[PDB]
């Protein structure tokens, strides 16, 4: 039910994670105070 | 540099293939690769325009 | 809106990469029978 | 400026037609680069 | 040419140049030795 | 009158975008199952 | 007319790439069944007498 | 204006490097699959030993 | 709407950035738990 309501689209690709979701998440926090991506951006740190 | 020998090999053998002589080392091997990959699309688009 | 209820039927995961899935390797036979290879040396 | 316009429209809406084959041409490039990676992870269920 | 230049800098001792590959591997040589082989052997190449 | 040509201009030129965005949207949608439908295909021929 | 021509060029910009790209598939294939038909009837063969 | 002259190139390169990658698993494939068939066929020395 | 759309472009695209990040961390991991196992061919060394 978890995986269902919850895990939905944590697979999507495979062996590889939820690429979909590590990109929300970056959405979200870009939203959420854009500064972090700014020095995310700068030093290449990236979803996932 | 092992994605690069790999094609190497595929290079040579298509000349081979397509009965290409080939006493040559893989530098420049992207050169011959793109004569290739443009003659074997340019020869058709120049039939298929003969045909039209 | 998932609320996987059912109550004839559950339901898949359907988002699975059915063509990289269903293939970990076990093989006990690997290594005891190295084992067994030095048991038939005794 | 009819004829500035005659001209930025045509400028204009041949880009939007690039736009328009774009959409699905960045779709069938992402396939290649997925499919190629699910074909590396078929190599290693055949090296298992 | 499989691994080509990002960047480049020169020593002042200008013997030696160190261009740095796209790839971060930085090849350090006799400039003055690398001009010299490398323009008298393609001299002769046509 | 003429003012009102002037505003037909860009009242036609924004129909013309509109329909044509009308149809842009649409791609997305079409072009996503273009993806897979390819995908897909591919993904079968790999497991048989 | 060039709007037209252009939304049939998807066909002009070929789905036939979808067929030639498949063809590609088609003969990876078989060539991969060749190798591993290889694999297979070999190891296979030598054995079990 | 031009925004459809680039894509072809892509689409040219892409699909170069689609087939080189096919090619590049095919050949290196039956290369050594050629040579681990061809090991299979050392293997059947031991029947001469059987 | 295009730039809703130029996003999904940025958004779509972006992804095959992280797509080959997460290859980048999937194969490598991998790549040293499958070299660890050499160490089972060392172990084969075992049997000569």
């Amino acid at each position: 039910c978890f995986a269902h309501q919850i895990l939905q689209n944590y697979f999507v690709d495979f062996p590889h994670p939820p690429l979909d979701l590590l990109q929300n998440i970056d959405e979200i926090i870009k939203y959420n105070d854009p500064i972090l991506h700014q020095h995310l951006k700068q030093h290449n740190f990236k979803f996932v | 540099s092992l994605f690069n020998e790999r094609k190497y090999l595929l290079l040579r053998k298509k000349l081979d293939e397509l009965h290409y002589t080939q006493p040559l080392q893989i530098e420049s091997a992207e050169l011959v690769d793109k004569l290739l990959n443009d003659l074997l699309k340019t020869s058709e688009g120049f039939q298929k325009l003969k045909n039209k | 809106k998932i609320l996987p209820l059912s109550k004839t039927s559950y339901n898949q995961f359907t988002n699975y990469n059915v063509f990289n899935v269903a293939h970990q390797e076990t093989e006990a036979e690997a290594k005891l029978e190295e084992s067994k290879h030095k048991i038939r040396q005794m | 400026q009819m004829q500035n316009r005659k001209e930025e429209i045509q400028i204009l809406e041949m880009e939007a037609q690039a736009a328009a084959r774009l959409r699905q041409v960045m779709e069938l490039r992402e396939k290649e680069d997925r499919q190629r990676m699910v074909r590396m992870d078929m190599d290693i269920h055949r090296q298992q | 040419s499989r691994k080509g230049i990002v960047d480049y800098d020169l020593n002042i001792d200008a013997k030696y140049l160190v261009v740095i590959s796209t790839l971060g591997e930085k090849y350090v040589y006799d400039f003055h030795q690398l001009i010299a082989n490398q323009k008298k052997h393609q001299q002769d190449v046509t | 009158e003429e003012d009102r040509d002037n505003a037909l201009i860009q009242q036609w030129r924004v129909e013309d975008t509109e329909m044509r965005l009308r149809r842009e949207t649409l791609k997305q949608k079409k072009l996503q199952d273009l993806y897979k439908y390819e995908e897909e295909n591919e993904k079968k021929l790999i497991e048989a | 007319q060039q709007m037209k021509k252009l939304e049939e060029e998807s066909r002009k910009a070929i789905q036939i790439a979808e067929n030639s790209r498949k063809a590609d598939l088609d003969f990876i294939d078989q060539e991969l069944q060749k190798k591993r038909a290889n694999d297979n009837k070999f190891i296979a063969s030598k054995m079990e007498e | 204006q031009l925004n459809d002259l680039e894509k072809l190139y892509e689409e040219k390169q892409d699909a170069l490097m689609r087939h080189e990658r096919e090619r590049r698993e095919i050949i290196t494939y039956e290369q050594e699959m050629r040579y681990s068939k061809l090991v299979d066929a050392e293997r059947q020395v031991r029947e001469e030993r059987l | 709407q295009s730039l809703t759309d130029q996003i999904l472009s940025v958004e779509q695209r972006y992804k095959e950035k992280q797509e080959n990040l997460i290859r980048s961390e999937q194969i490598r991991r991998e790549e040293v738990i499958y070299n660890a196992e050499q160490k089972l061919s060392r172990q084969m060394k075992l049997e000569e």
